[PDB]
C-alpha cells in the first residue's frame, strides 16, 4: 500500500508521515485483523444486519 | 547557556536552545519525548502556534 | 525495510512494530517472525519542513515577485 | 552507434517477478513455474512456499496480451546479447497467519 501511494516519491516527508499515521494507526486499532480474510469477516459481520443477506450468507 | 538552561527550567519538554543572537535569523530548540509519544504532525502544530503567537 | 520513520518487515513487507517501543532488544513481525530490534537498529530521522503556505505576510509578498 | 543483437532464445527459461519493496526470501527459496498452454499464448503462473509464507504470482492477462516483455544480457566487450522472453509476474505473499478465519457468523 505504501508503494501504491508514495511510490518513487520517497521524499515527501509530508506524505511519508501522514501515511505512517494512517498505516500505523490502523495497525493500532485492529491488531487482530492480521489477514484479508479476517478483515472481510469483520466487514460482512459488521454490516450483515443491514445488507439483508442473513444466514443466507 | 544560562538562558537555555533557564528556559528548560521553565518548560518541561524543551532541552536545547540555540539562537542567532547575531541577527535573529533563526531560533532552534531541541524537544525530546518518550517513545510513548507515538506520532504527531509536528510541522502542523508549529504552524498553528505560529499563527497564534503575536509580537 | 526501513523508509523514513517506517520500517517494514524485510521478509513479508509488514510495517512491523516500531523498534523504539519493543519490550525486548529484538522485536518481531506480526505477520511473519523476523528479528529486528536485535539486528540492524535504524536511526530514524525526518527532515520535516513547512509547506511554504502557513506564513502569509507582506514580507513574503516582497519575496514573491 | 547502435548495439548489435547476437542471439535470441524464444522459449520459456527466465522470468521476472514484481514484489513488495524489500523482498529477499531465504537463501534457497524456490520458484515453481507453470505453463497454462492456453490457445495462442501460454499464460504463466508462479508458486512458491517457505517456512512461514507462500508466494504466488501471475500475469495481468489483459495487459499481458497487449504488451510483451523481453530481457537480454549484453556484453560491452562482445557486443552480443543473449535474448530471453520473460514473463513479468505480479506476485503476492500470504503467510501461515494469513490462513486463519473466524466462525461463519457471530
Ligand atoms: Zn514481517
Amino acid at each position: 500500500i505504501f508503494d501504491g501511494i508514495i511510490g518513487n516519491d520517497v521524499k515527501d516527508s509530508f506524505l511519508t508521515d501522514r501515511l505512517e499515521l494512517l498505516l500505523r494507526g490502523f495497525k493500532k486499532r485492529y491488531p487482530h485483523l492480521q489477514n484479508r480474510t479476517q478483515v472481510l469477516q469483520y466487514l460482512g459481520d459488521k454490516f450483515r444486519v443491514v445488507f439483508q443477506a442473513s444466514p443466507d450468507q | 547557556r544560562d538562558r537555555q538552561s533557564a528556559i528548560i527550567s521553565h518548560h518541561r519538554f524543551i532541552t536545547k536552545y540555540n539562537f542567532d543572537d547575531e541577527s535573529g535569523k533563526w531560533c532552534e530548540f531541541k524537544l525530546e519525548l518518550a517513545a510513548d509519544t507515538e506520532k504527531l504532525l509536528m510541522v502542523n502544530i508549529v504552524e498553528e502556534i505560529c499563527r497564534k503567537s503575536i509580537i | 525495510s526501513v523508509v523514513g520513520s517506517l520500517i517494514f518487515c524485510l521478509d513479508c513487507g509488514d510495517l512491523l512494530e516500531n523498534p523504539n517501543a519493543v519490550l525486548g532488544s529484538n522485536v518481531e513481525c506480526s505477520q511473519c517472525k523476523a528479528i529486528y530490534p536485535k539486528s540492524q537498529f535504524s536511526n530514524l530521522k525526518v527532515v520535516t519542513t513547512t509547506a511554504d503556505d502557513a506564513f502569509p505576510s507582506s514580507l513574503r509578498a516582497k519575496k514573491s515577485v | 552507434s547502435e548495439i548489435e543483437i547476437e542471439s535470441v532464445q524464444d522459449q520459456p527459461s527466465v522470468a521476472v517477478g514484481s514484489f513488495f519493496k524489500g523482498f529477499r526470501a531465504p537463501s534457497d527459496t524456490t520458484f515453481d513455474l507453470y505453463k497454462k498452454k492456453k490457445s495462442e499464448k501460454d499464460e504463466f503462473v508462479l508458486h512458491g512456499e517457505n517456512e512461514r509464507l507462500e508466494y504466488e504470482g501471475y500475469t495481468d492477462s489483459s495487459s499481458q496480451a497487449s504488451n510483451q516483455y523481453v530481457v537480454g544480457l549484453f556484453n560491452p566487450e562482445k557486443k552480443s546479447i543473449q535474448l530471453y522472453k520473460a514473463p513479468v509476474l505480479v506476485s503476492k505473499v500470504v503467510s501461515k497467519s494469513s490462513k486463519n478465519l473466524r466462525g461463519p457468523k457471530i
